[PDB]
């Protein structure tokens, strides 16, 4: 959530050309605008990826899920900020004063930990039933019951083969575990975007180092050596360079900002209907049958892992 | 924060003692984006950091005029000895009651506080809550199964063309 | 005001403030322009989100969760607005739920019986078969539940009686 | 007073809840200090006169 | 999978309005980074 | 529709007897745009 003080970065400490600059109007009131409007979409963007259970479940002491082991994607009592296994590892996977600023995000990272912990204490203890309506308990093994009969394979299959399925299961979450700890370019996407814009507020920066035509970038020093009718022209040609860049980075935030705002509404409506449910759509859930999915924080982004129901020995 | 003029250059900013090691013929700083970072003063063989002077966002945090009258506001990122008041990551908040209940947020501040008008009545600032706790008796041979149900008619509102 | 500056100068000098003014006035029409377009982007989101609600979700009957109303959906209409649309989602949300034992699978001759559709409950004594999203007991018999191999592997197991239609019909 | 500020920042005289930015504060420098190097060379007027 | 050449379109063949034009800084560099990007998300939909 | 220049204030448009309730003093009104809306007569004690 960037801002820029247009006034502060134009005409840094310099009576005259604030003067100067106020004679273009309401830029800076259109370049603000747009810049608050963008942090409160990363806001909304946020809010409704993450905040779509109405409480906060928590998962009771016994771990009697059937087989199943969730102890890498339950929030763990003794870390740093209640976070899990998985989630501290994207979050160590992904890595001033000119009156730029960061303003912070609505929900700190506690926060979305604590709503990824609510949807996958519901999805584990409840199933899908906590996202149309009250949480309903059932054993675990019955829910995958549930989804085996949603894939086209009778429940049968299930209870005959429920340790192998367990084992497999943890087998799998295990590799995602190795894989994550290991390759550091998995999470990229996330990675990407924050250089993106850093390189844009660097690059904004630097434009602050360009003649533009003047005779010198420091504002101070055309105010100091030439006489004001030409120090006067001199700082036009600097306001219009400098908020000719601010423009062209404002302009540029707004598309990935769209960019990202697509991003989100995909991310929301997959945590819809692949944790809340069990999606139906090919290749929407992971390639194969889609069985349940399971949510993780990241900065600034949210990481599905995907069960899925592969066939694999054909006659 | 003084407004200060070594050997060549000018600028505003407020000078502190460093902990660089300037060569002996280095003379003026730079961070990596093009920025002065620090210098040399010409009489004392002492290398001083120039850290801007504090500023940011006065945000003005009100109720509907409609109701009252009664704002408070939010120095963004400064401590509350520069400028009831709370210190908050977003910065320096005055006018605000800070209460330790936490209720779903109305005018959001930042960094999990939020901000609004309640009661005798006044502007009150809580870290807001995700929601009301619960806890499913889940056991390993127990369902539970609805006896009744209800039919909801949600609104749902999506623009689909401009002027 | 452009109409000053052309009654107060001569054109050799009236020809850079007016350039001055054109510069100023063309940057402003691009800004605008560029804001239009983008903000008209953001229309054709929602507006493809719109008209992919109006198609799987008034002319059908959406399974996606949550994509068509919390909870299970059961229907839409559609109503306009000012610029927009507005969805009436109906849907239905269980209410008044109720605590149960609960068992996989009952053994019956050594055989394991699964259910059809629903799932086996118990009310502190004896056993049912009711539908999973609406609390309906049945008594078990073999037309509600189906063979599969025998309940040594099943996991949860629990005795009871699977009752047998045919068996008093050939009695009688 | 602040409650002023948003009301002409945002060209109404009648504001709606929520949290507007108005203008910045910016500490503004007390006085104002020269450093040069040690004056020691010296032109031999001395010398003339 | 268009490629603007800023330097060559705005300056053709002339060291003066090239020495000019880089008095603007990365006026020109981050066009043809942007430029690339889209060919790339060209490639990239098309794989997808 | 004319060619008008009340007092060196130039414009093109149609002039149209006012109802708008000028005050004694006030000698022109503008229009948001900053262009000039109505005009007092200089010769007549008319407001158009
Ligand atoms: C779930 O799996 C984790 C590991 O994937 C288990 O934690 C391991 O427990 C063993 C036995 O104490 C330790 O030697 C390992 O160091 C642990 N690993 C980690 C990563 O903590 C955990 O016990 C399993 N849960 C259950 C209920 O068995
Ligand atoms: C569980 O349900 C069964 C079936 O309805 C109950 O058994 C019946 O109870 C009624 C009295 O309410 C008797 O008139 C019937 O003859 C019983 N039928 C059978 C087959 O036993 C049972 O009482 C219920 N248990 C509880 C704890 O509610
Ligand atoms: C359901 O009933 C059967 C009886 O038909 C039980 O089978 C007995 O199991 C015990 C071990 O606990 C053996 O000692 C007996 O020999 C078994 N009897 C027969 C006839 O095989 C079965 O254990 C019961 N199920 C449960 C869960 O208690
Ligand atoms: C089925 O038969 C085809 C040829 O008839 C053969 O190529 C294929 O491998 C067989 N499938 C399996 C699983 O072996
Ligand atoms: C202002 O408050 C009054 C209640 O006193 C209410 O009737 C009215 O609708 C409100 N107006 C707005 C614009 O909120
Ligand atoms: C604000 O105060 C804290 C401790 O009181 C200090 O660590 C911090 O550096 C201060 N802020 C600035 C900008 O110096
Ligand atoms: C809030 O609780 C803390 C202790 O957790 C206490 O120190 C503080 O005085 C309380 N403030 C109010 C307003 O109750
Ligand atoms: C279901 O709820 C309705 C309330 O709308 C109530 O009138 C009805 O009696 C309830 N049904 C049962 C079986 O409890
Ligand atoms: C089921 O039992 C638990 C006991 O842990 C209780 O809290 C819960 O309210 C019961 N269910 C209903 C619907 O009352
Ligand atoms: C279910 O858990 C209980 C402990 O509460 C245990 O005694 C029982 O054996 C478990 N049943 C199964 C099938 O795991
Ligand atoms: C400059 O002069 C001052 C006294 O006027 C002295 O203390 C200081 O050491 C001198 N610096 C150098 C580099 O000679
Ligand atoms: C000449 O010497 C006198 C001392 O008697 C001194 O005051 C003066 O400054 C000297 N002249 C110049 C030009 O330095
Ligand atoms: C001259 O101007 C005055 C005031 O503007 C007006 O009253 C008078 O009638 C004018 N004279 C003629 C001949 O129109």
């Amino acid at each position: 959530k960037t801002s820029v003080d247009c006034t502060m970065y134009i005409c840094g400490d310099s009576t005259e050309c604030s003067n100067l600059l106020l004679q273009y109007g309401s830029f800076c009131t259109q370049l603000n605008r747009a810049l608050t409007g963008i942090a409160v979409e990363q806001d909304k963007n946020t809010q409704e990826v993450f905040a779509q259970v109405k409480q906060i479940y928590k998962t009771p002491p016994i771990k009697d899920f059937g087989g199943f082991n969730f102890s890498q994607i339950l929030p763990d009592p003794s870390k740093p900020s209640k976070r899990s296994f998985i989630e501290d590892l994207l979050f160590n996977k992904v890595t001033k004063f000119n009156g730029l600023t960061v303003l912070p995000p609505l929900l700190t990272d506690e926060m979305i930990a604590q709503y990824t912990s609510a949807l996958l204490a519901g999805t584990i203890t409840s199933g899908w039933t906590f996202g149309a309506g009250a949480a309903l308990q059932i054993p675990f093994a019955m829910q995958m019951a549930y989804r085996f009969n949603g894939i086209g394979v009778t429940q049968n299959v299930l209870y005959e083969n429920q340790k192998l399925i367990a084992n497999q299961f943890n087998s799998a979450i295990g590799k995602i575990q190795d894989s994550l700890s290991s390759t550091a370019s998995a999470l990229g996407k996330l990675q990407d975007v924050v250089n993106q814009n850093a390189q844009a507020l660097n690059t904004l920066v630097k434009q602050l180092s360009s003649n533009f035509g003047a005779i010198s970038s420091v504002l101070n020093d055309i105010l100091s050596r030439l006489d004001p009718p030409e120090a006067e022209v001199q700082i036009d040609r600097l306001i219009t360079g400098r908020l000719q860049s601010l423009q062209t980075y404002v302009t540029q935030q707004l598309i990935r900002a769209a960019e990202i705002r697509a991003s989100a509404n995909l991310a929301a409506t997959k945590m819809s209907e692949c944790v809340l449910g069990q999606s139906k759509r090919v290749d929407f859930c992971g390639k194969g049958y889609h069985l349940m999915s399971f949510p993780q924080s990241a900065p600034h982004g949210v990481v599905f892992l995907h069960v899925t129901y592969v066939p694999a020995q054909e006659k | 924060c003084v407004n200060f003029n070594f050997n060549g250059l000018t600028g505003t900013g407020v000078l502190t003692e460093s902990n660089k090691k300037f060569l002996p013929f280095q003379q003026f700083g730079r961070d990596i984006a093009d920025t002065t970072d620090a210098v040399r003063d010409p009489q004392t063989l002492e290398i001083l950091d120039i850290t801007p002077c504090s500023f940011g966002g006065v945000s003005v945090i009100t109720p509907g005029t409609n109701t009252s009258n009664q704002v408070a506001v939010l120095y963004q990122d400064v401590n509350c000895t520069e400028v009831n008041v709370f210190q908050t990551r977003a910065g320096c908040l005055i006018g605000a009651e800070h209460v330790n209940n936490s209720y779903e947020c109305d005018i959001p501040i930042g960094a999990g506080i939020c901000a609004s008008y309640q009661t005798s009545q006044s502007i009150i600032a809580y870290t807001m809550s995700l929601g009301a706790e619960n806890s499913v008796a889940y056991s390993n041979n127990s369902i539970a199964i609805p006896t009744n149900f209800t039919i909801s008619v949600t609104t749902e509102i999506l623009p689909v063309s401009m002027t | 005001v452009l109409n000053d500056i052309l009654s107060r100068l001569d054109p050799p000098e009236a020809e850079v403030q007016i350039d001055r003014l054109i510069t100023g006035r063309l940057q402003s029409l691009q800004t605008y322009v560029t804001q239009q377009l983008i903000r008209a982007a953001e229309i054709r989101a929602s507006a493809n989100l719109a008209a992919t609600k109006m198609s799987e979700c008034v002319l059908g009957q959406s399974k996606r969760v949550d994509f068509c109303g919390k909870g299970y959906h059961l229907m839409s209409f559609p109503q306009s607005a000012p610029h927009g649309v507005v969805f009436l989602h109906v849907t239905y949300v269980p209410a008044q739920e109720k605590n149960f034992t609960t068992a996989p699978a009952i053994c019956h001759d050594g055989k394991a019986h699964f259910p059809r559709e629903g799932v086996f409950v118990s009310n502190g004594t004896h056993w049912f078969v009711t539908q999973r999203n609406f609390y309906e007991p049945q008594i078990i018999t073999t037309d509600n539940t189906f063979v599969s191999g025998n309940c040594d592997v099943v996991i949860g197991i629990v005795n009871n009686t699977v009752y047998d239609p045919l068996q008093p019909e050939l009695d009688s | 007073d602040p409650l002023s500020e948003t009301k002409c920042t945002l060209k109404s005289f009648t504001v709606e809840k929520g949290i507007y930015q108005t203008s910045n504060f910016r500490v503004q420098p007390t006085e104002s200090i020269v450093r040069f190097p040690n004056i020691t060379n010296l032109c031999p007027f001395g010398e003339v006169f």
